[PDB]
């Protein structure tokens, strides 16, 4: 040959041929095998706790407090609505510009909110303000595509994860990209921050999840394996392993320090895509979100699903577990969320 | 396409060159921190009404 | 206690009947397509910005137009599954995006998340077709060589004073369009063609007929008649 | 003997019938909130209440007095064909309320969605269940329909509580089902129109299936009941006392068929299929 675009080609097909092997040489043992001899979990049977109602149309977030006691509900009418999930009363109602919130983050200080939509804006408002009603504190514009999930690492850092396929890091204060993280083909869908708030990662429309150095800026872990696009992922509670949801029916849980797949949860009877995925405590237990209306609990160590959560009149958009684990929230869109324990 | 190229080789060389552990130690860790927070999570051993405060 | 739970329920009861009771209408098309026009004039005429809410007959609308200008709008639109029409807006004055358009509503129409959606297929800008049409400089044919055995439908029903070649170029987008409209079938969605300029005015009453058209076909499809 | 012993079987399998589709209706309904998330599934869910008093109620002890000959429980008949009357009437009712809901929804679709809230509902119900108590008890526990149980009521009562049950809601329901008829003819000429110049009958004929099905059954299975049971106290040309009594099974035999008439769509299908499995 001669035409190095061709010899890029054919040392890309190398490294990847190279990486399955440096993948195989970690692939020494499966799951199944080294947790055939656990016990399984039991039947677990939650049931619904609380119902909050207000919203007028489906749900499409939530995030818990770091209190486990509030948090933020995003509906499609134009409104955040802020919970007392103990009491069901609701602290603080605050409209919105766009109506078409996609997601919604809560500050570990519980001073801040932030929401965002297809106006590619994300908008802070400030829960602790001083006189009259919670209003829009600051605003981060930049992106050319819509922002899809949010989250803060202290009051004045969020990490923001838009349509144009990039993730950025930014000072809330001064509204720019302290950091740009580039390198997937498709929509980014959704971001988790490490426990630490060191690492980060988000899956996109290209099939692929990568994990982000927070501080450097480059893409560490690109995992492939998902035959769609990646919907959902979340840490496990330790911070070196996660799980992903896509729209081929199909949670797959990858580690970050083997370099490669894990474990796959997938039954012939589910069929519907996944929306939204999370981890119990001690990750144990895999909670994921499908669109039939159920949520399944999967063992996040042997595979076998434990349990299902048959509680909502329409399609599950969103999900968390608390952070002291003491209940599961779930919202749907019914315009409903409701606690699981 | 001619910048993409060289991305795309220079970002698989940063992610090929990384050294990874068993699968193994993967499970064995996940297992051990499994264990060692399992009696403490209420979701999956359910606590009592008593100390749950959307039961008492 | 009981007073604030009676009447917190039936607020919030009245107001999810009208979240339920408003009718979302998405809003694609390719750009230089006035899209942004039409609901400007709409927000001015009845009452530009991404969003509009108006009412007709005491019948409340809500258009939405989508500025995240992209390829596969799958997310920024598989969010938006329960709208109950997508009104799609095309340039017919632009000779060479119209197969770029042609490719786009090929694939809205065959998209697996909008089987069930109907499509109101707005041809604007028919003025400038016609201007383009007397002038004669830029002939279809030469984009699309069928035009030259094309023949007008001996259903049309032109306005009066219409030119049979401006007649003939309108029905032939209109055919071109329904040519990608009319494979797929499935009966599960249809599309309306309109001929329209961003003057018109009727064209809210437009919408409305062709909601009220979409919901009386998904009725008649849910009691197995049609 | 042969003939009585298939009679009884037959019938006790009707009546077995009749008691699983209706149940399984109200099961389906009440153990899926999305079913009876709707409101058009309330007065389908009313029809079935209607089936299963029908059957709990009267069906089988009139398939014992057939059998045996000999009314055994006595004193009870009375109230036995008030229960009848009521039932059955019920029954007719709460068709012509689907039916007009129906039409409701596809003669104004707009005004409809606003307009009928389960408010409405609930007194359309209402109406049906209200029309039928009335008129069914009180001119038994008065007797007046009167001038072994003697089920001969009265030229006067046969009228009236005939044409009321059954006549208007008979009319009704044509009047209705056409309508729909016209609207979807229209539609579908729409439709063929666009086709035809695009691509430049047989719809039309799954309407006339549909249609006919339902108004159909409907009537060949109640009208010859209805149209003796205007005859017969009259003409006391005439016919005898066991075809009176199959034809009357042919009315009971209607509120066996309706849930499968009116509660077969694919969800209701799935429904019953994740019930029994
Ligand atoms: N003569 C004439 N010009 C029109 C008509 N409709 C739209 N235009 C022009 O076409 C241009 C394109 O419309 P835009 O406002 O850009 O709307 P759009 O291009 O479809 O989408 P955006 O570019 O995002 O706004 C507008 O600036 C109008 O001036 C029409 O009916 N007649
Ligand atoms: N099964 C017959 C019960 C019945 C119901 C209504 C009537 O009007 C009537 O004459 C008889």
């Amino acid at each position: 040959s001669g035409s190095e675009l061709d010899q890029l080609r054919q040392e890309a097909e190398q490294l990847k041929n190279q990486i399955r092997d440096a993948r195989k040489a970690c692939a020494d043992a499966t799951l199944s095998q080294i947790t055939n001899n656990i016990d399984p979990v039991g039947r677990i049977q939650m049931r619904t706790r609380r119902t909050l109602r207000g919203h007028l149309a489906k749900i499409y977030a939530m995030h818990w407090g770091t209190d486990s006691r509030l948090l933020v509900s995003a509906s499609q009418d134009g409104k955040l609505i802020i919970w007392d999930s103990y009491t069901t009363n609701k602290v603080h109602a605050i409209p919105l510009r766009s109506s078409w919130v996609m997601t919604c983050a809560y500050a570990p200080s519980g001073n801040y909110v932030a929401c965002g939509g297809l106006d590619n804006i994300c908008s802070i408002y400030n829960l602790k303000t001083r006189e009259g009603n919670v209003r829009v504190s600051r605003e981060l514009a930049g992106h050319t595509g819509y922002l899809s999930c949010c989250r803060f690492l202290d009051d004045n850092q969020i990490v923001t994860s838009s349509g144009d396929t990039t993730c950025a890091l930014w000072d809330i204060e001064t509204g720019q990209q302290t950091t740009t993280f580039t390198g997937h083909t498709g929509d980014v869908m959704s971001l988790s921050l490490a426990p630490d708030t060191r690492l980060f990662v988000s899956g996109a429309c290209d099939a692929s999840a990568k994990l982000w150095d927070v501080r450097e800026g480059m893409c560490r872990q690109t995992f492939t394996g998902h035959e769609s696009d990646i919907n959902a992922i979340c840490f496990f509670p330790n911070g070196n392993a996660f799980a992903t949801g896509s729209d081929d029916a199909t949670c797959r849980l990858f580690d970050l320090r083997a370099d490669q797949e894990l474990m796959t949860y997938s039954h012939d009877n589910i069929i519907c895509g996944i929306t939204s995925v999370s981890f119990s405590k001690s990750g144990r237990l895999l909670l994921a979100g499908y669109d039939d209306f159920n949520c399944n609990v999967w063992d996040a160590l042997k595979a076998d699903r434990a349990g299902v959560l048959a509680g909502h009149d329409n399609r599950v958009s969103c999900l968390g577990v608390t952070d002291d684990g003491m209940a599961v929230a779930t919202g749907s869109w019914d315009s409903f969320l409701k606690i699981w324990n | 396409s001619i910048a993409q190229a060289r991305k795309l080789v220079e970002q698989l060389k940063m992610e090929a060159n990384i050294d990874r552990i068993k699968v193994s130690k993967a499970a064995a860790d996940l297992m051990a921190y499994c264990e060692a927070h399992a009696k403490e999570d209420p979701l999956l051993t359910p606590v009592p009404a008593s100390e749950n405060p959307f039961r008492e | 206690q009981r007073e604030a739970n009676k009447k917190i329920e039936k607020q919030l009861q009245k107001d999810k009947q009208v979240y339920r009771a408003t009718h979302r209408l998405l809003l694609l098309g390719a750009d230089n397509s006035g899209k942004s026009t039409i609901v400007k004039q709409m927000r001015i005429l009845h009452g530009g910005i991404f969003e509009t809410k108006f009412q007709v007959d005491k019948v409340n609308f809500h258009m939405f137009d989508v500025g995240g200008q992209r390829d596969e709008r799958r997310k920024w639109i598989q969010c938006f599954n329960d709208v109950t029409a997508i009104i799609f807006v095309v340039d017919s004055s632009d000779y060479n995006r119209l197969q770029e358009a042609l490719n786009l509503f090929k694939s809205i129409w065959n998209n697996r998340w909008l089987r069930t959606i109907s499509v109101i297929l707005f041809l604007n800008k028919q003025d400038l077709l016609a201007e383009k049409v007397l002038a004669g400089k830029s002939k279809i044919e030469d984009y699309f060589p069928e035009f030259a055995r094309y023949t007008t439908p001996e259903d049309a029903t032109p306005e009066p004073g219409e030119d049979p070649r401006v007649t003939r170029a309108k029905y032939f987008i209109r055919d071109e369009f329904l040519r990608i409209s009319t494979a797929s079938g499935d009966g599960r969605h249809y599309c309306y063609p309109h001929f329209t300029c961003a003057v018109d005015t009727e064209n809210a009453r437009r919408i409305f007929n062709d909601c009220r058209d979409i919901i009386q076909r998904m009725h008649l499809r849910q009691y197995e008649l049609l | 003997f042969s003939v009585r012993i298939l009679t009884a079987c037959f019938l006790s399998l009707l009546i077995l019938s009749t008691l699983l589709g209706n149940t399984l209706v109200c099961a389906a309904v009440i153990r899926f909130r999305h079913l009876r998330s709707k409101v058009t599934n309330f007065f389908v869910i009313s029809l079935a209440v209607s089936d299963l008093l029908v059957a709990v109620l009267v069906m089988p002890w009139k398939a014992v007095a057939e059998i045996a000959g000999f009314w055994p429980f006595g004193s009870f008949c009375n109230i036995w064909v008030a229960f009848d009357i009521m039932c059955s009437t019920a029954s007719i009712l709460n068709l012509c309320v689907i039916s007009v809901d129906r039409y409701w929804a596809i003669s104004s679709p707009f005004r409809y969605e606003r307009k009928m809230t389960p408010k409405a509902a609930f007194i359309l119900i209402s109406v049906a269940w209200t029309l039928s108590v009335l008129i069914s008890f009180i001119p038994v526990q008065l007797s007046w329909h009167k001038a072994n149980c003697d089920s001969s009521l009265s030229r006067t009562y046969a009228i009236s509580s005939s044409v009321i049950s059954f006549y208007i809601p008979v009319a009704i329901m044509i009047v209705t089902y056409t309508r729909i008829y016209r609207i979807a003819q229209k539609q579908i000429r729409r439709i063929a129109a666009l086709e035809r110049a695009a691509v430049h009958f047989k719809r039309e004929t799954k309407v006339l299936k549909t249609l006919s099905v339902i108004m159909g059954v409907f009537v060949c299975c109640w009208l010859p009941f209805f149209i003796l049971n205007c005859i017969l106290p009259f003409c006391g040309f005439c016919i005898d006392s066991n075809t009176f009594d199959v034809f009357v099974w042919f009315g009971w035999a209607n509120s066996s068929l309706n849930p499968i008439i009116y509660a077969f769509n694919a969800d209701f299908r799935k429904a019953f299929s994740t019930l029994l499995g």
